[PDB]
RNA sequence: AGGACCGAACCGACUAAUGUCGAAAAAUUAGCGGAUGACUUGUGGCUGGGGGUGAAAGGCCAAUCAAACCGGGAGAUAGCU
RNA sequence: GUUUAUUAAAAACACAGCACUGUGCAAACACGAAAGUGGACGUAUACGGUGUGACGCCUGCCCGGUGCCGGGAGGUUAAU
RNA sequence: CUUUAAUGUUUGAUGUUCUAACGUUGACCCGUAAUCCGGGUUGCGGACAGUGUCUGGUGGGUAGUUUGACUGGGGCGGUC
């Protein structure tokens, strides 16, 4: 039974990585929101 | 954008009312056109995206005067 | 030549093949090749704009010289080659100056044939001349819309146009659709008919044949649900509706030409 | 639109008369070509001051020079040898490029836009008449005899 | 030569039994279909919610789909319990 | 061959073939407030839509109604 | 006033021609080792096409909604 999550570091970084968020303004707002909440992990860091 | 380079006219949102007074959002667009104006001061043609009202404004005033105002506005033509 | 293959197995019973013995059995001319990446019917937005496109064999692009601007240079037909991008075969032609080029092959070409372009050219098939110098009533192909554009009419296998009249600076042509169009006399055209006239006799035989030609299955509107197509819905094959396109436009006899710009060049319409 | 006219307009030209004209006509033809200047309560005093007669002679000499130029070649004949086809079907149509260049090299030095062709583009081989307009009121006739080579 | 034949890997899931607080939020055992092709598969891309994709079942779109998920309008409204 | 991943694998869907219809190339059509892109670096022996569904015999009568195509005698008919 | 006609006025529909607006997904040159874009020369269309405001027609392509109660369950029928 193949499950939904099939890990891949390259796909994870290129999809939800820090640079991916900064590319668009919506991603920048995502980072801004999580800085405000004080989350330790801003994004998925390798 | 659909902005006249002389009068600054830009699209403005509004309503359109039917017989039953139903209101739906619409948008009014300026009558923009691309026109080439001959300028004797610089001896060449300048292309401006101007509305019909703006073209009347250019005729009433001078093309040189309008260009000076555009330059003072700070936007390249 | 048309060959009917024996029904050794289902999928071969209805296959009719077209075999051209004089086609080149080898790789094409590399300098005139270019990559042709498939699209699958998607546009720059990534959405499907044309349906039933996708898959198929990889095929490279041959730079076919439609303009034919080499005026005054005699050329010799080296060989004929199969072009995957076209219904008609192409011909590799070597000019007297050492330049090779690809051109559409009319019905009459064969290896070693002589062709010439420009106004100072003969009347044999394969020569390109301005339509002013082409005698009225002759058959031409690869006709130009505008001087130097390149050539857009009668490009498929076994296609041609008729020159019917010449008034002033404009010429009237009868297209394969039965429509009469008025074209400038300065436009060039190629004498003769496009070759491979038997290309229409193939039948492909089975479903896979159309599949690896780049065509995907077509689903009828009735088979779909109401939310997907204007047709569809109901139990037991109910239609009860006028035929329409998937986007609501009424098909099956509704004229969709709305140009008002090129109408001045149209003399008669299709009948 | 009330504008002052400088050049002779064939229909309504009267050397600076306050005559109405379509905005497009003045905007696209007169003003860009210098045939008129928009005057609105400011240039009327100026036109009657320095444009009233000072430029009248300046405008006239241009017509006088044009009249002199079109009589430079008294022969008024143009002969060009072209490798025409067999029994007609001239090699290729020729407009104003070649004929103007040949005339300029040996004949009247004239601009490209001056030459007008009323009989097509010289398709048939033989004698043809070409109307030359060096001025609005000055028309010239030139006979051209293309000879096959 | 073949969308050819028999048959493993591989892909799929026609029948039966077991299992239903299971070993498993669809599996196991014994049979079963395709198996050089309209095949299958690795890696990487593209299409985003009244939209996508669909050899078309209202199927699929992160175990959720006749309109996904998250936050907000929002303490929606509830002549009902 | 494909299909309801997880109760339906089928007569359903697709299919080669057939017919109708649109499209002359700045093509029809589609995605996009637009630019632009696909169709196609193709152009009527081509492309899109629709129905039927290999092959053999074939496919009759009906234009009232609703669509679609063409006409203009006459009537009615908006902004202005 | 009924009946008619020379020149001048408002004229509007129609037709022909022209180029200077405008279009050019025609060719050539330059910015430029650039199928974008811009400028220049020329060709072809040309006051057409196209676009804005207003307006008639079409418009389940899309959207918001409605589609009563009594009733020997409801529906049908009947009644108000």
């Amino acid at each position: 039974m193949k499950r939904t999550f099939q890990p891949s570091v390259l796909k994870r970084n290129r999809s939800h990585g820090f640079r991916a968020r900064m590319a668009t303004k919506n991603g920048r707002q995502v980072l801004a929101r999580r800085r405000a909440k004080g989350r330790a992990r801003l994004t998925v860091s390798k | 954008s659909r902005v006249c380079q002389v009068t600054g006219k830009r699209p403005v949102t509004g309503n359109n009312r039917s017989h039953a007074l139903n209101a739906t959002k619409r948008r009014f667009l300026p009558n923009l056109h691309s026109h080439r104006f001959w300028v004797e001061s610089e001896k060449r043609f300048v292309t401006l995206r101007v509305s019909a009202k703006g073209m009347r404004v250019i005729d009433k005033k001078g093309i040189d005067t309008v260009l000076a105002e555009l330059r003072a506005r700070g936007e390249k033509y | 030549a048309v060959v009917k293959c024996k029904p050794t197995s289902p999928g071969r019973r209805h296959v009719v093949k077209v075999v051209n013995p004089e086609l080149h059995k080898g790789k094409p001319f590399a300098p005139l090749l270019e990559k042709n990446s498939k699209s699958g019917g998607r546009n720059n937005n990534g959405r499907i704009t044309t349906r039933h496109i996708g898959g198929g064999h990889k095929q490279a692009y041959r730079i076919v010289d439609f303009k034919r601007n080499k005026d005054g240079i005699p050329a010799v037909v080296e060989r004929l080659e199969y072009d995957p991008n076209r219904s008609a075969n192409i011909a590799l032609v070597l000019y007297k100056d050492g330049e090779r080029r690809y051109i559409l092959a009319p019905k009459g070409l064969k290896a070693g044939d002589q062709i010439q372009s420009g106004v100072d050219a003969a009347i044999k098939p394969g020569n390109t001349l301005p339509m002013r110098n082409i005698p009225v009533g002759s058959t031409v192909h690869n006709v130009e819309m505008k001087p130097g554009k390149g050539g857009q009419l009668a490009r498929s296998a076994g296609t041609y146009v008729q020159i019917v009249a010449r008034d002033g600076a404009y010429v009237t042509l009868r297209l394969r659709s039965g429509e009469m169009r008025k074209v400038e006399a300065d436009c060039r055209a190629t004498l003769g008919e496009v070759g491979n006239a038997e290309h229409m006799l193939r039948v492909l035989g089975k479903a896979g044949a159309a599949r690896w030609r780049g065509v995907r299955p077509t689903v009828r509107g009735t088979a779909m649900n109401p939310v997907d197509h204007p047709h569809g819905g109901g139990e037991g094959r109910n239609f009860g509706k006028h035929p329409v396109t998937p986007w609501g436009v009424q098909t099956k006899g509704k004229k969709t030409r709305s140009n008002k710009r090129t109408d001045k060049f149209i003399v008669r319409r299709r009948s | 639109m009330q504008v002052i006219l400088l050049d002779k307009v064939a229909n309504l030209g009267s050397l600076g008369d306050q005559v109405n004209v379509k905005a497009g006509y003045a905007r696209n033809f007169l003003v860009p070509q210098g045939k008129a200047v928009p005057a609105t309560k400011k240039n009327i005093e100026f036109f009657e001051a320095r444009r009233a007669e000072l430029e009248a002679k300046l405008a006239e000499v241009l017509a006088a020079a044009n009249a002199r130029a079109e009589k430079i070649n008294a022969l008024e004949t143009v002969t060009i040898a072209s490798k025409a086809g067999d029994e007609g079907k001239l090699f290729g149509s020729i407009g104003t490029r070649d004929i103007a260049d040949a005339v300029t090299a040996a004949g009247v030095e004239v601009a490209k836009s001056e030459v007008r062709l009323p009989n097509g583009v010289l398709r048939t081989t033989g004698e043809h008449e070409v109307s030359f307009q060096v001025h609005s009121e000055v028309f010239a006739k030139v006979i051209v005899n293309v000879v096959a080579e």
